[PDB]
């Protein structure tokens, strides 16, 4: 039912299966995944992503923005490419 | 009306105009219908839009309708006039009095050329005029009505991947004219409410962070890999 | 409607959600289900401040307008050891590096 | 001075006759532009003389013409330097300066039209060439009607002469663009949206020829043009107006891939400025102009289909539009596609589920709510050619029987309460409507064609009830108010729902299949209702179009109606042949049907003359002398027709042939004979030696049968032949007998041989002219009159092989799919 993501840094983010198999990478590698490249900052956005993208999936209703700071921008996208998202 | 360098650039002789200009001509002179010399240039030709520009012309110059002269290359589709305004430190985002950016105008007629030009120099695609049309919008209106081609195919997916996601439907409905088209409607429905891959987002504010730059220059120097440096250049 | 919640004690993370008429009771429930403690042994802080397991979620700060699933509402959580409670402990996550200067604004 | 100027005129008058010896020979060539040209007094007509020089068109004396191009060429140089702006001298100039402009535009178009290859083979002479055309583009500035015409008349001849070789091309290369943008930049107006239309003409191919020369050229100038007008610079209606003309005017000169581009391009420009504009007044403008561009072009609607949807569900948007012409257009463009695009309506298209035919049949209510009734029946006749475009029967049926729903519905509550009550007939609104409604079912007809039957069998018996309602009520009025209540509006509604019945009935018959069928169900039931009416009515109440039907019945039915004949004649003939011989001015429409009539049944159904009593026969052949005898040419040329098809079909007739013979030779004989020598109907020579030469045949070869004398056996030729000479002899006593006698004798034996036999006749008559101060021209007009006509179809069989002089709805070579 729950999944356990480990980021680099120790940070452990307990997220629903349903959710992290959004994640290709994920699907494929799986009751608990470890990065070690992924800083917790970045895991935690991941996450968010994650309910984000199920809550609004095939929504009738205009999608809200996802906010992304200039800050994490670069390692987001990089961890995006590494996953399947 | 016009003058002898605007008839100069009409007529598109590089000759003409610069040996004009070396003589003090007012280069950047208004004529009776409120335009400049590089209007007509950027019209026509790019000799003479260098010409003039090697010469101190204005490349924001404003016209009856605050329309700048990148505004008509991207208009008319001329993009070696408009990578050479904007080589040159033309406004990519420059607004007009209906708040119309050179881009708009560009999707209007969907000009794939000048479309990747402007993208290329960091022009926004989140951007919406006074009567409430986005470029993508106005892309879309072209489309359903039948005057499309592969070119204008390639220019909607290239919109799509610099806007990140976009919004087509008012209220909960589609516009009449894409509603009575089952295919694109379905299409376009189908887009509007996937909420959008991560690395789409990602890319978008990546982009919008480098605004205003040469942008394939720019990712140059950031530490990604080379696959993810195409990707940010709407190269896949 | 729903509110979405970040459950946080120490380095451990748990995203979940709720609705706003559900009680802190079943929110401890679920973070027994999670990580397998009793109630009893639990209480939830919102910044800083106690919550009394009676209150409904919805009278708290938590509303579906502040906590979206793209910004979640944090929550802390501490447990019972040795017949006591520990202090409230939040591990913050790792600061992003520096701005390239290209990304810098104009 | 003033002997000078009139002699100058009176040579000027003479020049014509004048020998071209005299002309070219002496020092006159030199003498008018060295003595009098310079001077202004005599510089006019001067110039006017050497123009006509330019005309004389001879094969030798190629110095001469050389030499009077360059030196005229010097003076004009001279007295009208090329720096300056004829169009502002034109306008502002004197009465003085506006006819040496003329004149030097027509001497330069005539002696160029002339000599154009003797010039420009001077390697020489060249630059001069050049000159010259630089004066008639200078000259095509001026906005004066007949300067342009003669302008536009050597630029025509040069961009046909350029077209037709294809060089010689690359003389004229570096300077047709100019043209190009003087006959998009003054295009005239089309009759889409007499003088202009010849004007329109000329412009049209002289465009089409300079665009088959250089494609890329009229796109680029086109394309620049419309974004000129686009990015505001030189934007005006007017100039719109001109540009859209050009564009439409060029259709079907370009290639498939290049009209693809260019008009993908054009319509993007244009709804590009339609957006940028705001006013209800510019919008109208632009969506005008769109719709005459995009009603040419029906191959661009063909290629693309969502761009055709679009089109028709943005006219049908413009037809609610209250904005004066706007709802006309769209109408017109409408009925345009659905012409030329027909079967795109009906079979499913790419993408789609079912046919558009289906929308627009579900939605036309509310298409035409806003409709004025002209553009109703504009509407309907549109819908109906998709609808016989439909080549399955059963899905044609009920698409015809969801196609005339409303005026069906709106016809059966109309029929429902006359049943009711029979005054209801008698309200004017229900007589607009009920004509309003065959209006539409008329033009319904003309579209679909012969599967309309479905329709029209619906209501047939309905229509002929009503019709005999309306004729009771009409013969009322007359009968109670006299003759003028004839102008009562009431009273032309009722014969205007009249003649809506006999067209439709006439309409759906012209394009019949089965006679049979048509025989059996429709005739019997018109004829009752028709005859008795049409017989008993005033003149002034007797409709013309009874006759019309009637012939087009007779001319499908042939056999199947020859037993109705003698009813139809007992009950039109006598009566209408009172009403046309009286005058000749008072029924032309009477007259015109009564005699196609006439001929229908002459052609058709002649064994019914029959069985005609011999009384009725006497007043047909009457009638049929009448019209031959008659001045108009039109009615001598259908009598003589009507006669010649008369006489061969008696002659076939074995069992009367002797008495008509016996009854009518002599007086058949007597009358051609005195129209032919008076002269009247020379046009007709030709038919009158058909005519003659057959009956002379019939004697030669003893077919006859009996002697036409009536007192006592005789030889028929021998007294044929004294009959026509003392006839020739009493219409002309002074001849001579023994040139009468050779004359009518080498008449009879040409009788085998009819352009022999007119040739003769011709020489005949000739000789009588001239005899007197007659003049002998009329006499050859047969012969003039036909040459011009094959000139005429040369030209037309010269215009078709070039794609884009005639308009895409004029050819009816339609393509297919
Ligand atoms: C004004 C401009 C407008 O209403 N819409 N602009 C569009 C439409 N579709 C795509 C992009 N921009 N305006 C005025 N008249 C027209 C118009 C007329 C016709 C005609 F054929 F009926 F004349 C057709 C169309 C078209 F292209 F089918 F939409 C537009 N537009």
């Amino acid at each position: 039912m729950y999944v356990k993501l480990i980021s680099s840094d120790g940070h452990e983010f307990i997220v629903k299966r349903e959710h992290a198999l959004t994640s290709g990478t994920i699907k494929a590698m799986l009751n608990e995944v470890n990065f070690r490249e992924i800083p917790s900052h970045v895991l935690s956005k991941v996450c968010m992503y994650f309910t984000y993208k199920v809550r609004y999936t095939n929504s009738s209703t205009e999608i809200p923005e996802f906010p992304i700071a200039p800050e994490i921008a670069l390692e987001l996208l990089m961890a995006a490419n590494f996953l399947d998202c | 009306t016009l003058k002898p360098l605007h008839c100069a650039c009409m007529v598109s002789d590089a000759d003409c105009v610069e040996l004009l200009l070396e003589k003090g001509a007012e280069v950047n002179a208004l004529d009776g219908y409120n335009r400049t010399a590089l209007h007509y240039a950027a019209e026509k030709d790019e000799a003479c839009v260098e010409v003039l520009l090697e010469y101190g012309a204005n490349p924001n110059a404003l016209d009856g309708n605050r329309d700048t002269p990148l505004h008509w290359a991207a208009f008319k589709n001329n993009a070696e006039c408009v990578r050479a305004l904007l080589e040159s430190g033309a406004s990519v985002n420059a607004l007009d009095y209906n708040n119309d950016t050179p881009l708009s105008w560009a999707a209007m007629k969907g000009n794939l050329e000048s479309v990747s030009i402007l993208l290329d120099y960091g022009a926004e695609v989140r951007v919406i005029n006074l009567i409430g049309q986005t470029p993508i919008s106005r892309l879309v209106a072209l489309l359903v009505a039948g005057l499309g081609t592969e070119k204008e195919d390639s220019c909607f997916e290239l919109l799509h991947r610099a806007v990140g996601h976009f919004e087509l439907r008012k209220n909960g409905t589609m516009p009449r004219e894409v509603a009575r088209d089952p295919q694109l409607c379905e299409k376009l429905t189908v887009l509007c409410s996937a909420p959008g891959t991560l690395k789409t987002l990602a890319r978008y504010a990546v982009r919008r962070s480098l605004g205003l730059q040469y942008l394939p220059d720019a990712v140059k120097g950031l530490p990604l890999p080379a696959s993810l440096k195409e990707y940010l250049l709407l190269l896949e | 409607m729903d509110v979405f919640l970040m459950i946080r004690r120490h380095k451990t993370t748990i995203f979940t959600d709720a609705k706003e008429s559900s009680t802190v009771f079943e929110l401890k429930r679920i973070v027994e289900g999670i990580l397998k403690r009793p109630p009893d042994e639990q209480r939830l802080y919102k910044d800083d401040q106690l919550l009394d397991d009676g209150k409904t979620l919805g009278e708290c700060g938590f509303t579906s307008q502040t906590a979206r699933p793209q910004a979640p509402a944090t929550v802390g959580l501490a447990f019972r050891a040795d017949d006591t409670f520990e202090a409230l402990c939040i591990e913050p996550f790792s600061s992003p590096p520096e701005l390239p200067d290209v990304m810098k604004p104009q | 001075a003033p002997l000078v100027h009139a002699t100058l005129e009176t040579l000027l008058r003479f020049l014509n006759w004048i020998p071209l010896g005299y002309i070219f020979e002496t020092k006159l060539i030199s003498t008018l532009i060295y003595k009098f040209l310079n001077v202004p007094m005599f510089r006019n007509v001067s110039l006017k003389c050497l123009t006509e020089i330019a005309g004389v068109s001879v094969s030798q004396y190629e110095e001469q013409f050389v030499t009077l191009f360059t030196l005229t060429m010097m003076q004009l140089k001279q007295m009208l330097p090329l720096n300056t702006n004829i169009r502002l001298a034109y306008s502002n100039g004197k009465d003085d300066e506006q006819n040496f402009i003329q004149n030097l535009s027509l001497f330069l178009c005539t002696f160029l039209k002339e000599h154009d290859q003797l010039i420009e083979k001077r390697l020489n002479l060249r630059e001069t060439l050049m000159e010259a055309l630089h004066y008639m583009l200078l000259v095509s500035e001026v906005e004066e009607t007949e300067i342009f015409k003669i302008c536009l008349e050597y630029w025509n001849h040069l961009a046909a002469e350029l077209y037709r070789e294809s060089p010689r091309r690359q003389l004229y290369l570096p300077m047709l663009f100019k043209v190009r943008l003087l006959m998009v930049s003054r295009m005239a107006k089309p009759e889409e949206v007499t003088d202009s239309i010849n004007l329109y003409k000329n412009m049209r191919e002289t465009l089409v020829y300079l665009t088959h020369l250089d494609y890329v050229d009229t796109e680029r100038i086109m394309t620049e043009k419309l974004h000129n007008q686009v990015n505001g610079t030189e934007w005006s209606w007017k100039n719109l107006n001109t540009l859209c003309w050009a564009i439409g005017s060029i259709s079907g000169a370009m290639h498939e891939e290049d009209e693809k581009r260019f008009l993908v391009t054009v319509i993007k420009d244009l709804l590009g400025l339609c957006e940028q504009k705001r006013g209800k007044d510019n919008k109208a403008i632009i969506a005008s102009n769109i719709m005459y561009i995009v009603g040419q072009y029906p191959r661009f609607l063909r290629a693309h289909w969502k761009f055709l949807k679009t089109v028709v569900n943005k006219l049908f948007e413009f037809m609610h539009e209250t904005h004066d012409g706007v709802q006309d257009m769209a109408c017109d463009t409408f009925i345009k596609i659905a012409q030329k695009c027909r079967r795109h309506f009906v079979q499913v298209q790419v993408g789609e589920v079912m046919p558009f035919i289906d929308e627009i049949l579900n939605n036309i209510n509310t298409i035409i709510c806003d409709l004025q009734p002209q553009q109703v029946h504009t509407f309907y006749e549109a819908v109906g050619y998709m609808i016989g475009a439909q080549t399955d029967q059963t899905v044609q049926e009920h698409l015809i029987e969801k196609y005339m729903l409303l005026p069906n519905q709106v016809w059966d509550s109309i029929i429902q309460q006359a049943t009711k009550n029979v005054d209801i007939l008698k309200d004017p609104e229900t007589v607009k409507q009920l004509g309003s409604i065959l209006k539409t079912n008329v033009r319904a007809c003309k579209a679909v064609g012969h599967p309309f039957v479905i329709q029209l069998g619906r209501i047939y018996l309905d229509m002929l009830n009503v019709y005999k309602c309306l004729s009771e009520n009409i013969s009322a009025a007359i009968q109670a108010n006299g003759e003028m209540v004839t102008k009562q509006p009431l009273i032309r509604s009722m014969r205007t729902v009249k003649r809506e019945t006999l067209k439709l009935i006439s309409g759906w018959v012209s394009r019949s299949n089965d006679p049979q069928m048509v025989a059996e169900n429709f005739v019997p039931p018109l004829l009752d209702a028709v005859l008795i009416d049409y017989q008993r009515n005033v003149p002034a109440a007797r409709e013309p179009e009874v006759l019309s039907t009637m012939a087009i019945i007779v001319n499908k039915l042939g056999g199947h109606i020859t037993a109705e004949i003698p009813q139809i004649f007992d009950a039109v003939f006598e009566c209408t042949l009172n009403m046309i011989n009286k005058d000749f001015e008072e029924y032309p429409e009477h007259r015109t049907n009564f005699f196609l009539l006439l001929q229908a049944v002459n052609s058709h159904c002649f064994p019914a003359f029959l069985a005609i009593p011999p009384t009725q026969f006497k007043l047909v052949l009457d009638s049929i002398i009448w019209a031959f005898k008659h001045t108009m040419r039109n009615v001598a040329d259908t009598g003589l027709q009507i006669l010649f098809t008369l006489l061969q079909n008696v002659a076939q007739e074995e069992a009367a042939a002797q008495s008509f013979y016996q009854t009518y030779f002599c007086d058949i004989l007597q009358h051609i004979f005195s129209v032919v020598t008076d002269t009247s109907h020379t046009a007709g020579l030709t038919m009158h030696a058909s005519i003659l030469a057959y009956m002379f045949n019939l004697v030669e070869e003893g077919k006859i049968s009996t002697s036409l004398n009536p007192g006592n056996p005789v030889n028929n030729q021998i007294f044929l032949q004294e009959y026509v000479a003392n006839l020739l002899k009493s219409a002309f006593p002074h001849l001579q007998d023994a040139q009468v006698k050779l004359f009518v004798t080498g008449l009879f034996s040409l009788n085998q041989d009819i352009p022999a036999f007119k040739e003769h006749l011709r020489d005949f008559l000739v000789q009588i002219k001239e005899f007197a101060g007659e003049d002998t021209s009329d006499l050859f007009l047969e012969e003039r009159e036909i040459a011009l006509r094959q000139a005429d179809e040369e030209k037309h069989k010269r215009q078709m092989s070039v794609p884009g002089i005639f308009n895409p709805h004029e050819i009816p070579e339609e393509m297919c799919d």
